[PDB]
RNA sequence: UUGGCACCUCGAUGUCGGCUCAUCGCAUCCUGGGGCUGUAGUCGGUCCCAAGGGUUGGGCUGUUCGCCCAUUAAAGCGGUACGCGAGCUGGGUUCAGAACGUCGUGAGACAGUUCGGUCCCUAUCCGUCGUGGGCGUAGGAAAUUUGAGAGGAGCUGUCCUUAGUACGAGAGGACCGGGAUGGACAUACCUCUGGUGUACCAGUUGUCGUGCCAACGGCAUAGCUGGGUAGCUAUGUGUGGACGGGAUAAGUGCUGAAAGCAUCUAAGCAUGAAGCCCCCCUCAAGAUGAGAUUUCCCAACUUCGGUUAUAAGAUCCCUCAAAGAUGAUGAGGUUAAUAGGUUCGAGGUGGAAGCAUGGUGACAUGUGGAGCUGACGAAUACUAAUCGAUCGAAGACUUAAU
């Protein structure tokens, strides 16, 4: 989420549970990631019976952080929760379903799907 | 660190131009007659006037 | 305390929100511009804190959406807030109800006046 | 084009069209008097010598630089006006446009200008290498003995000298820096406040110098 | 803190009180340059307390100043606490501020520092 | 690189990898500019000019090296005692112990392996980074400045439009242009988000004390715990590498002869790179070549063919911080708000003591957003900057012009 070892777990609907940060894309050098940024990780967890497996490496998006973001307006939204969302190659999620509250600023990025999906934006 | 040469008396006393004390600042005191110092009080009387 | 700073910052301080301690359940309305259409969105929840100052004041609203918790900070004197509800009032012993990030369920109340 | 002298208040905050936030500073420039003309004809380079605080009147028991002394107060009695005590030349300015002895009133920007703020930063002492040239640490453990010390100075008996320019603890700050491309969010009258949307360098109560941006 | 007389937090707090004592108790001191200047301070401080009378004021006091006793002449012996809300305060009814006054000396034998002699104007 | 020689060092020049800090070359990894192509387009191969900037994080191994994983515009090659131990470590190798394989009759040795095993020094000179005194700058001072020179910065990705257009049976798919937004780096600052905040507020534990109940004080890391002003800070907030001129490198040309043709060259005239000089930021007249501008002061004693102090101005001394190791810098010295005190506020904490009321009780309520409060903002001479002293000019000679 933020480093090269943090713990990330997931609230869609695969057969993932846990998964341990690898890489941050978009550029080099580049060592943090916030909301809305994709990732490289690979699946610590994984429960009896699902599409993706212990050990498969697999692409993800951040929707919750701890730190938060600040808006335009001075406003800020902080979670106390870090998840992620596995994706597509389309920028769409693997899973069927969405859990917890979403970050409102995957609406103005072109992740939509997991949007609509969510319970609360 | 020990020095490689030995030091000339020439170089000592260039060194030692600035190593000098001066006078104290003393004041006549118009009370006792004789010098004291600025902003303090006269040791004859312990007149600190004004 | 600058009277230079103080004449500046004048008109934007508004007068039309009410008074208000940390411990009470509270709701904002807040505007937002998403998509096209612009719309209000209700927030509740407890204020936990509320950092002083002048045109620079804020404070801090944290509820529980779906097992999760959020918490929002916004400036007092912002133009996004149209109007603050005050639902109870509750009974605390300080100021920074920093303790309640930690507490859940029964041990997360505060009992009304 | 046209520039001004004035002094840094603190730092505040407005909201803007849209209701975003803005940080801003607030300068006040009072009491600025155009003092001097240079010409090429007599000089060599056009610009304007502009006060911007006014001292007190000469006296003979002075002792510190609260009153004017006699040859300042020359300079100030050629043209109607008060002495000074912050004397800087514009070279940006067209001579043209302004007469000696002529007020500059803060009305001269707008709400919309970009402009650059010059001053001198804040004093921070004698400094390490860490805190002034931004190095790395060694390692706080692992029987090491090396933590905040500078490193290797030179290479070898091939070079038995270190080069000009090394990076060494020193005395950091209080130099003048500019910041670019600043934007005028508000001008007040009747107090003579600036608003300006971001930072300049210095502390408080001190002096600033405000130009029309040349880029 | 203004300074700190190159002694720790709890001791340096224990001298202040001693010394703002004995200016009491006798009314004219001499000691050193710095320890002087800050002792103004605590002592000015202690006849605003004084001149109130209150008992939340006397009791505020209690906590800053020692336990001794006056025995000068022949009359009755007094505390500390009593004398300043009893003498001291009878005499600065009309004063607003500036209740003692410094007067230098100069250095002093063996050590270099120069003495001064603080009292109760 | 592996070697050959044995010219300096055995009254001592201390190895391999890693950390910190760099600097130089071009035989160029990326970016900029061109020629050829078996270059239709997006991609490619090869050669030429170009050193301004840039050139990743991990797993195994003491390792250099190498393999692997995931990214990136790219993950370049070498020199500097295979840079750097009076800047750091000591995992390997070359000490004293012990064991295995093997050789030896033996004490013992490796073509080898395994476990453990003291890293000293107060910087004299040069060099480098900061910061003060003396003298000169042909009378003595206060401010403002020009720039001969020097240093700093120089990087680059992805989406939208042109346009599904040129090109192409189809697959696929653009040069030259116009916008938006990032990655790394540099600098400034504390309004917002956090950190620290040992003379701020509150709660609580054991024990000693103020004679006792209440109220407090000392000790136990600041006893511990929850907040937190100013200052100092990043992970926080702003800004920057922009638009342009002149001469060029590889290339491309116009005209033209030596050589009645052709030909970029011998004369002449053009165009052409993140590269050079300007342009942007900072220092800079000890630049002994010592610059310029605006103000301030101008006499008594002499024959001394020269002194003299005083003026303008600057200090000794004292109260301070926007400054600071000292010194220097800046704000003040009574005709005075410089610091302390006093009276009001900002911010912080969270409802003081006493009394009354309810309860057998630990405790709860009002009086009352109370009480307290370091650095932040104002007003106020109550206290302390008293009284004096020291330094500090009368303007040299030659020539030319009015």
């Amino acid at each position: 989420m933020i480093q090269q070892e943090t713990r990330l777990k997931v609230a869609d609907n695969s057969g993932a549970r846990e998964v341990l940060t690898i890489k941050v894309l978009g550029g080099s050098g580049r060592k943090t990631a916030n909301i809305g940024d994709v990732i490289v990780c690979t699946v610590k967890n994984a429960t009896p019976g699902g599409v993706v497996k212990k050990g498969d490496v697999v692409k993800a998006v951040i929707v919750r952080t701890k730190s938060g973001v600040r808006r335009n307006d001075g406003s800020y939204i902080k979670f106390d929760e870090n998840a992620c969302v596995i994706i597509r190659d389309d920028k769409g999620p693997r899973g069927t379903r969405i859990f917890g509250p979403v970050a409102r600023e995957l609406r103005e990025g072109n992740f939509m799907k997991i949007v609509s999906l969510a319970p609360e934006v | 660190a020990v020095p490689k040469r030995r030091t000339s008396k020439t170089r000592k006393n260039k060194r030692r131009t600035h190593f000098k004390i001066s006078v104290p600042g003393m004041t006549e005191c118009p009370n006792c007659g004789e010098y004291k110092l600025s902003h303090r009080v006269c040791k004859n009387c312990g007149s600190y006037n004004g | 305390n600058h009277k230079l700073i103080e004449a500046v910052t004048k008109s934007q301080l508004r007068t039309d929100l009410p008074s208000f301690r940390p411990g009470d359940t509270l709701r904002v309305h807040v505007r937002i511009i998403e998509g096209t259409r612009e719309r209000i969105q209700v927030f509740e929840g407890v204020v936990i804190k509320r950092r002083g100052g002048g045109v620079s004041e804020t404070f801090t609203v944290r509820k529980i959406s779906s097992g999760v918790g959020v918490e929002r900070t916004f400036p007092l004197h912002t133009p996004k807030i149209e109007k603050i509800e005050v639902k109870r009032r509750g009974k605390v012993r300080r100021a920074k109800l920093y303790y309640l990030r930690s507490l859940r369920g029964k041990a997360a109340r505060i009992q009304e006046i | 084009t046209k520039g001004i002298l004035g002094r840094k208040i603190g730092m505040t905050q407005v909201f803007g069209e849209n209701g975003e936030l803005i940080p801003v500073t607030v300068v006040e420039a009072k009491e600025n008097v155009v003092l001097q003309k240079k010409t090429v004809e007599v000089d060599g380079y056009n610009a304007i010598q502009v006060g911007f605080e006014d001292k007190k009147a000469y006296k003979k028991d002075a002792k510190s630089n609260k009153y004017a002394n006699k040859p300042a107060e020359g300079h100030a009695k050629k043209a109607d006006a008060a002495p000074k005590r912050f004397i800087r030349e514009f070279r940006n300015v067209d001579v043209d446009a302004y007469e000696v002895g002529q007020e500059v009133s803060v009305d001269t920007f707008v709400a919309g200008d970009v402009i650059d703020v010059t001053g001198v930063s804040k004093g921070k002492g004698f400094q390490g290498a860490i805190k002034r040239h931004g190095q790395s640490r060694g390692p706080m453990s692992h029987g090491s003995h090396f933590h905040r010390a500078p490193g290797s100075v030179g290479m070898a008996s091939d070079a038995s000298r270190v080069f000009k320019g090394q990076k060494m603890p020193g005395r950091m700050g209080g130099n003048t820096v500019t910041v670019q491309n600043l934007e005028v969010v508000q001008v007040d009258t009747e107090n003579k406040v600036i608003l300006v949307k971001g930072n300049v360098p210095g502390p408080k109560k001190g002096l600033v110098e405000i130009r029309t941006s040349i880029k | 803190g203004y300074r700190k007389l190159g002694r720790t937090s709890d001791q340096r707090k224990a001298m202040l009180r001693d010394l703002a004592t004995s200016l009491i108790i006798s009314e004219r001191i001499e000691t050193t340059e710095a320890r002087a200047k800050e002792v103004r301070s605590v002592v000015e401080k202690l006849i605003t307390l004084g001149k109130k009378g209150d008992l939340a004021s006397r009791r505020n006091a209690a906590k800053t100043l020692r336990n001794v006793e006056i025995l000068n002449e022949d009359e009755t012996t007094q505390t500390a606490l009593q004398k300043l809300f009893g003498e001291i305060a009878e005499r600065y009814t009309e004063r607003q501020g500036g209740y003692t006054r410094i007067l230098k000396q100069g250095p002093r034998r063996g050590d270099g520092a120069e003495s001064v002699i603080i009292e109760l104007v």
